[PDB]
Order: C-alpha cells, then structure tokens, then sequence
C-alpha cells in the first residue's frame, strides 16, 4: 500500500499525533527517509513544514506503509507507531 | 514501552549513567539524525556531570521512546545490574497504526 493511498480522515490523525506528541517528528523522520538534520532546520521555517514533508515524501517512489512504519524504527521513535496502533478507535456523533 | 520504562527508572538511568555512558549516548542520538546540532549542544555545555544527564531527559519529552531506548541500550554495553529489566526494541513489523482499510462508498 502506498500512503497516496489512505483516505483524508486517516492522514489528518497521523498529523494530529505528530503535533500533538512533538514538533521535531517529522525532522527525525525527514532525517532516516535520506534528507539531512541541519538541512531540515530551515524547513521548519515554512508555513506547512509536516505537510510539505508528507507531499515531498509521497511525490517519491518510496512512499509506501511497510517502509513509512519502519522509518519510525530508524529514528527509534517506536511510540508513534504504537500510538497509532492503539489509537485506530477513536470517533462520535457529536 | 520503552516511553513508560523512561518514567519508570527516572531515578536510577541519571545515577547508574556517571558521565561517560551520556558521552556515548549522544554519540549514537546523533547517529539516528532524531538531534539537531542546535540542541546537541545545550546538552553538552551543562558543567555539572548529573545536570548533563536533565537536558538529555529534556528532549525525551518529545522523543518518546528515541532519547529512552538510547539510555537502556547504552546501559547495556556496562552492565550495571541496576537496570537488568530493559524494554522493548522496535518489535513492530506492520500493526494497524499507519495501514489503510477504508475505500471509495
């Protein structure tokens, strides 16, 4: 599966769990997907920096789950990915 | 787990970590690009040997289980039979976290 893929409502709680756990989450991520830690720093000066990252990420070949999930191990930030494992049932009519 | 164990042994990683295990540490942070040189350093300026051990729990704030498994896994290689009860490492494949599911209608 590629991350192109996934519905919108499932791409805005990956976004909600990164802001919401950190700001650096992306940069570290940025980092192991072969971008560069002092290079990132002037990313963060943008005005949609985790959205850029994610359409610059899936413009790529390599934008698929099994290698998005293990990217997260690279960094060694295995609590986002368990996050999002328990964190899949979430919803009301309110 | 590795974020729970981090709150677990608080205490004990800043007295079983002297100063050269943080040395090391930092090393292998930087190794996984999760550390940026702009705070890299506000963790090596810190004169006193306990308080380089606070800026390096500061970032764990926003790491997770990062700036966590870094210290159990340093511990590790010294042995100290003070921490013998580790956590996890990266034992995840392809759970229900990022995957897709849903479809058009």
């Amino acid at each position: 599966g590629l991350y192109s893929s996934l519905p919108p409502a499932k791409r805005e709680e990956v976004e909600k769990l990164l802001n919401g756990s950190a700001g650096d989450t992306w940069r570290h991520l940025a980092g192991e997907l072969g971008y560069q830690p002092e290079h990132i720093d002037s990313f963060t000066h943008e005005a949609c920096p985790v959205r850029a990252l994610l359409a610059s990420w899936a413009t790529q070949d390599s934008a698929t789950l099994d290698a998005l999930l293990a990217a997260l191990r690279r960094i060694q930030r295995a609590d986002l990915v368990e996050s999002l494992c328990s964190e899949s049932t979430a919803t009301s009519p309110v | 787990i590795a974020q729970q164990w981090i709150q677990s042994k608080r205490e004990d990683i800043v007295n079983q970590m002297t100063e050269a295990c943080l040395n090391q540490s930092l090393d292998a942070l930087l190794s996984r690009d999760l550390i940026m040189k702009e705070d890299y350093e506000l963790v090596s300026t810190k004169p006193t040997r306990t308080s380089k051990v606070r800026q390096l729990l500061d970032t764990t704030d926003i790491q997770g289980e990062e700036f966590a498994k870094v210290i159990v896994q340093k511990l590790k290689d010294n042995k100290q039979m003070g921490l013998q009860p580790y956590p996890e490492i990266l034992v995840v494949s392809r759970s229900p976290s990022l995957n897709l599911l849903q479809n058009k209608s």
